[PDB]
RNA sequence: GCUUUUAGUGGGCCAUUUUUGGUAAGCAGAACUGGCGAUGCGGGAUGAACCGAACGUAGAGUUAAGGUGCCGGAAUACACG
RNA sequence: UGAUAUGAUGCCCUGACGAGUAGGCAGGCGUGGAGGUCAGUGACGAAGCCUAGACCGUAAGGUCGGGUCGAACGGCCUCUA
RNA sequence: UUGGCGGAAAGGCCUUGGGUGCUUGCUGGCGAAUUGCAAUGUCAUUUUGCGUGGGGAUAAAUCAUUUGUAUACGACUUAGA
């Protein structure tokens, strides 16, 4: 449908977002995911902290380097959920994984690009209300991710700019609306109306 | 006569041999290869320096557990050596080829070494005595060496085929209209 | 105009396969905008091209094509099965493919 | 010029090579059948080479035919060659490997006269 | 096995399509009425429908009629079996035993 | 001898074909194709061109015309399975078309007869097309699929 | 239906049911059948014996046991808790 | 079996079947030497050897081209180890 | 060309002014065939190479020698118009 699809991860459930990203890649669709720190996991914060520490004790006994790597960042916690859904040791898998980018925050050019959502991974649509869940940023920070403040800062700044942008556009669509309605009731208008437009 | 494969032009070339020479095959392989393709004059100067331990010979195939030296950097190499006997035997054969080039009346300033090939002459047995009344083989590993020098020459010209093209009725149609349509 | 396109876009997904064994004789095609087997019944028999490039000019072009046709529908989501004159190369899983509107029954 | 036949179907065109003929030089490619007790090949485990069996046998109609449609027939001299005089749509002459060059010019000549096909005419041609 | 009570309809289409005779063994396709009259003629029965009639009414000559027909070779059902597992009895949600008049829906999908 | 002779040779007599029963019956066209109906050409030189249907020839093909003066397509043969039949029609009743048959197109630049034939059929067609507004513009535009077009949905 | 002659074998092991010894055992010993051994193929990730199904070379269809979020072919299907 | 044309173990019609260790039997492939035959091949190049060149056979294998080579060698019916 | 904005990876966004091409907003004139009833019927963007001429720029590293804050050999750390 589009050469590139930018997903705003905020309010999405990790495994369900991962599951749909993986498939799109293997079908040849490029994906970049933004705001990974705003991602969600079901279960209360403590369960998922505990689950991370579970993952944290696994290491190669003779050399901790060869052993499993533990990435603390939100985008990387995500990439793990995703990479496990791809057969990543095959040329085909490595090919699909190169179609992917994950980001905490919304860095340049993507900030001025439109982003979309995935209704089948959306927490508020998916989780039954009252169930407890977890924000990826807080989880990561508890396991050693260093950058939560820097990201939140830059975002608050980015969010101010985007607000002006929006305001100017909402104003412009107010003129366009007024003009469109002054053309209403003319011939060409009523004719389009007949044809469903 | 009947050397190993050569692509060169015999009219502009001269050559040389030695056979059954007692020199490490492994060593002179590495040294022969170090000169391969070189401008003959630059090669002779190079070999002299190796003897002076000013530069070395990159040991590429048979190097395992050789030492390391800064003199391999030139060749992008940590392991290099200074195999005197190999060098002297090669520059002997180099010197021979030079003479033959003169005698053929070839220009001595155009000369580069186009073919240099060493391989294994038959071995030479000697024996050594080992603990508990035992004997083992102790053997020479002699080489055959051959090289060829050639006068350098300029480019290739062109001389290629015409690549006959075969296209369908609908294919030759678009072409005829392409010029009909535009330039 | 800007759009010259006479075909529907599609994706080479897989070979026909089990869990552990595939069948290079059949390719599974995802057609854009077809979400159900019923929708996909329209395309059966339509002809498919996979178009690609090469270094050697042959008949005068550097562009080559593998031709095939849609054969049956596949599963509930509007995927389609198709066979080609020669089997598709399998480096093309994920590659784009062209489904035409002929032969037309409209 | 060949007698008409059904389309020729080869049915397995790949050579049947001895198991492990690719593993050790001491093992020739010539087919030989595994008698081993544990052997994956003899037991036909999925993933291994396939062995000759009678199912692969060619259609009786096109069996022995070459691409051209003629059965090939070895020929030492003119007399041999002339046994094909009445069947030129069926058999083609292949000239024997040890026939002398000068003799080959005679066999070819008579072959042309009789309209008998020859499979290796360019053999030993002085050109 | 699975079995039940066949309707005239499915007997008719069983024989017209997959019906074969046993003639000096050799499993001969029916396809012409002389083939039947030749072999079953002594019992009456000179047509394919004479056969069908002998079967469905379980006539006096049913043994000879029925043995004359080679066992029918059916494909798997085109709908599928309708059950998640076959080797339970019909009553238990499975495919086997006597499903009575439900045998026609099965066989017709296998024929 | 290098090789022995066979004891038996095949006969070089060719047999004769069995007497085959397959009659050529006529091709009844799909009901959407009636003369005067605008077609969308799905392939060939003129692919994507919108064109008028005229006559069903004896070789099964469709006789169409641009008209040449509108979109540049001449009187021509076109294959019925390579075309999309639209629902928009012109009355063809003032158009001769009798002249045109299979032999007319046998291969054997442009004959003058062809050039005159083209003028005589098109003037009639143009006469009829001008009747409904925008049709001629429609006929001079190329059809193509835009983003989001789904043929299995679209009505033509 | 009947006759002659001869190979290999004469360590066996497993599963449901019956069952002896033993606290028990992936232990030891019997009963009937079906299996592995001698046997690949689909399923149970993996596995001698389980489920399904027994193999000439192939084309098209349909299925079994088992599956259909992604790895992975196949509903992020419907429905009540 | 009907000549006047070429395989009677042949030719033609038809149906069913195809797992396999140990083991049995059958039909074939290849080698050294022997009887017979093709008045077989060859210094105008026998045999041999090399060759991600060609062709026949399910296969054992057979045939050709090209290179190298230098004095002998092969098809068929039979005999023999 | 004017003025301004953007450092998260800004490498892009906004604005001024004249020039210029197109405009399917509407109405005209001419062209299209014979590519023969389909054959992607070729219009994208990657890197590199060889000459031309328009700006622009005119070094270092290594070997050897040398120090010992270093060192098994390489490596390191000094020094040298
Ligand atoms: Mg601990
Ligand atoms: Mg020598
Ligand atoms: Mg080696
Ligand atoms: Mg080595
Ligand atoms: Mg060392
Ligand atoms: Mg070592
Ligand atoms: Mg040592
Ligand atoms: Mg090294
Ligand atoms: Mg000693
Ligand atoms: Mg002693
Ligand atoms: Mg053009
Ligand atoms: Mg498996
Ligand atoms: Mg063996
Ligand atoms: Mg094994
Ligand atoms: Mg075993
Ligand atoms: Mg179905
Ligand atoms: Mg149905
Ligand atoms: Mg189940
Ligand atoms: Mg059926
Ligand atoms: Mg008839
Ligand atoms: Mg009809
Ligand atoms: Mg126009
Ligand atoms: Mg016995
Ligand atoms: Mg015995
Ligand atoms: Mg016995
Ligand atoms: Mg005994
Ligand atoms: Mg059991
Ligand atoms: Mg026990
Ligand atoms: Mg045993
Ligand atoms: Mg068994
Ligand atoms: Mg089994
Ligand atoms: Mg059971
Ligand atoms: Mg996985
Ligand atoms: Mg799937
Ligand atoms: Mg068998
Ligand atoms: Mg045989
Ligand atoms: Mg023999
Ligand atoms: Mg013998
Ligand atoms: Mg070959
Ligand atoms: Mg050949
Ligand atoms: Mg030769
Ligand atoms: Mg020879
Ligand atoms: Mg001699
Ligand atoms: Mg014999
Ligand atoms: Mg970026
Ligand atoms: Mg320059």
């Amino acid at each position: 449908v589009e050469p590139v699809v930018v997903i705003d991860g905020k309010g999405h459930l990790v495994g369900r977002l991962a599951s749909v990203v993986a498939k799109q890649l293997l079908n040849g669709q490029k994906i970049v995911v933004v705001r990974a720190e705003e991602l969600n996991i079901s279960g209360e914060f403590f369960r998922n902290k505990l689950k991370y520490h579970d993952f944290l004790r696994k290491a190669t006994a003779f050399n901790k380097t060869r052993g499993p790597f533990h990435f603390r960042a939100p985008s990387r916690i995500f990439y793990k959920a995703l990479r496990g859904m791809v057969s990543h040791k095959t040329a085909r898998g490595k090919a699909a994984l190169e179609r992917l980018k994950v980001f905490e925050g919304i860095p340049p050019p993507y900030d001025k690009k439109k982003r979309v959502v995935v209704p089948q991974a959306l927490r508020v649509l998916r989780l039954k209300p009252g169930r407890k869940y977890t924000t990826l940023g807080k989880l990561s920070t508890s396991v050693g991710w260093k950058y939560e403040d820097v990201v939140a800062k830059l975002e608050a700044k980015r969010k101010v700019s985007s607000a002006e942008y929006y305001a100017k556009k909402r104003a412009f669509t107010k003129k366009v609306a007024s003009a469109n309605a002054t053309a209403a009731e003319s011939d060409v208008a009523k004719q389009l109306a007949a044809l469903g437009y | 006569a009947r050397y190993g494969a050569t692509s060169t032009n015999p009219a502009k070339s001269a050559s040389a041999r030695g056979s059954y020479l007692r020199v490490s095959f492994k060593n002179t392989r590495e040294t022969a290869q170090a000169i391969n393709g070189w401008e003959l004059t630059k090669a002779q100067k190079y070999l002299e320096q190796v003897l002076d331990h000013q530069r070395a010979i990159p040991f590429r195939r048979f190097n395992s557990s050789i030492g390391r030296t800064a003199q391999g950097k030139e060749f992008g190499v940590t392991k290099a050596r200074w195999p005197a006997k190999s060098v002297k035997f090669v520059q002997g054969l180099l010197q021979n080829a030079a003479a033959n080039a003169e005698a053929k009346g070839l220009d001595a300033t155009k000369l580069y070494v186009s073919h240099i090939q060493v391989n294994q002459a038959p071995k030479q047995r000697r024996r050594t005595y080992r603990a508990h009344g035992r004997i083992n083989k102790y053997e020479s590993s002699p080489s055959h060496i051959e090289l060829v020098v050639t006068e350098k020459e300029e480019a290739v010209a062109k001389a290629a085929e015409k690549k006959v093209v075969r296209l369908t009725s609908r294919q030759r149609g678009r072409i005829a209209a392409q010029k009909r349509i535009a330039a | 105009a800007e759009s010259h396109r006479l075909y529907v876009k599609g994706k080479h997904l897989s070979y026909q396969r089990s869990k552990r064994v595939n069948n290079p004789n059949v390719s599974l095609i995802k057609i854009e905008g077809v979400a159900t087997p019923q929708d996909a019944q329209f395309y059966l028999g339509k002809r498919i091209a996979y178009v690609y490039r090469a270094s050697k000019e042959v008949r005068g072009s550097k562009i080559r094509v593998m031709w095939g046709k849609v054969t049956r529908t596949h599963g509930n989501s509007g995927v389609v099965r198709a066979t080609f004159r020669n089997n598709l190369p399998a480096k093309t899983f994920g590659a784009s493919v062209r489904i035409f509107l002929y032969p037309s029954n409209i | 010029a060949s007698l008409p036949h059904p389309k020729i179907v080869k049915k397995h065109t790949k050579k049947f090579k001895r198991h492990h003929s690719d593993r050790y030089h001491r093992v020739a490619e010539n087919w030989r059948k595994q008698k081993g007790i544990d052997s994956v090949v003899r037991r036909r485990f999925r993933g291994n080479i396939s062995q000759p069996k009678i199912g692969y046998g060619s259609n009786k109609k096109t069996k022995f035919l070459s691409p051209s449609g003629h059965k090939t027939f070895l020929v030492a001299n003119v007399k041999d060659l002339e046994t094909l005089t009445m069947h030129t749509k069926t058999y083609a002459a292949e000239i024997a490997h040890n026939i002398s060059a000068k003799n080959r010019v005679v066999i070819l000549a008579r072959a042309k006269a009789l309209g008998i096909k020859v499979t290796n005419p360019k053999g030993r041609l002085a050109l | 096995v699975a079995y039940g009570y066949p309707s005239y309809s499915t007997i008719r289409q069983l024989v017209y399509k997959r019906g074969f005779g046993k003639i000096n063994k050799q499993r001969v396709p029916l396809s012409d009425n002389a083939i039947i009259e030749a072999n079953l003629g002594k019992y009456g029965i000179l047509s394919i429908d004479d056969l069908i009639h002998e079967i469905i009414t379980v006539g006096p000559h049913f043994k000879q009629a029925n043995n004359f027909l080679w066992p029918f070779k059916l494909s798997n059902p085109s709908g599928g079996w309708g059950v998640p597992r076959k080797f339970k009895h019909f009553i238990q949600g499975g495919s086997f035993g006597n499903r009575e008049e439900f045998i026609n829906k099965l066989v017709k999908s296998m024929n | 001898s290098a090789q022995k002779a066979p004891k038996w040779y095949p006969s070089e007599d060719v047999a004769a074909l069995k007497k085959t029963r397959k009659a050529a019956r006529p091709q009844k066209l799909r009901a959407s194709l009636v003369p005067g109906t605008v077609l969308i050409l799905l392939a060939g030189r003129f692919r994507g061109k919108r064109v008028v249907y005229l006559k069903h020839l004896e070789d099964n093909t469709l006789l169409i015309s641009g008209p040449f003066k509108v979109n540049g397509v001449p009187l021509r043969r076109v294959n019925a399975r390579y075309v999309i039949a639209t629902s928009t029609k012109v009355s063809v009743e003032g158009v001769n078309v009798e002249k045109f048959n299979v032999e007319y197109f046998a291969k054997e630049e442009i004959k003058a007869e062809r050039v005159e034939d083209q003028k005589v059929v098109d003037k009639a067609l143009i006469a009829e097309i001008k009747k409904t507004p925008l049709l001629k513009q429609y006929l001079s535009a190329s059809f193509s699929l835009k983003n989001g077009d789904k043929p299995h949905m679209l009505k033509f």
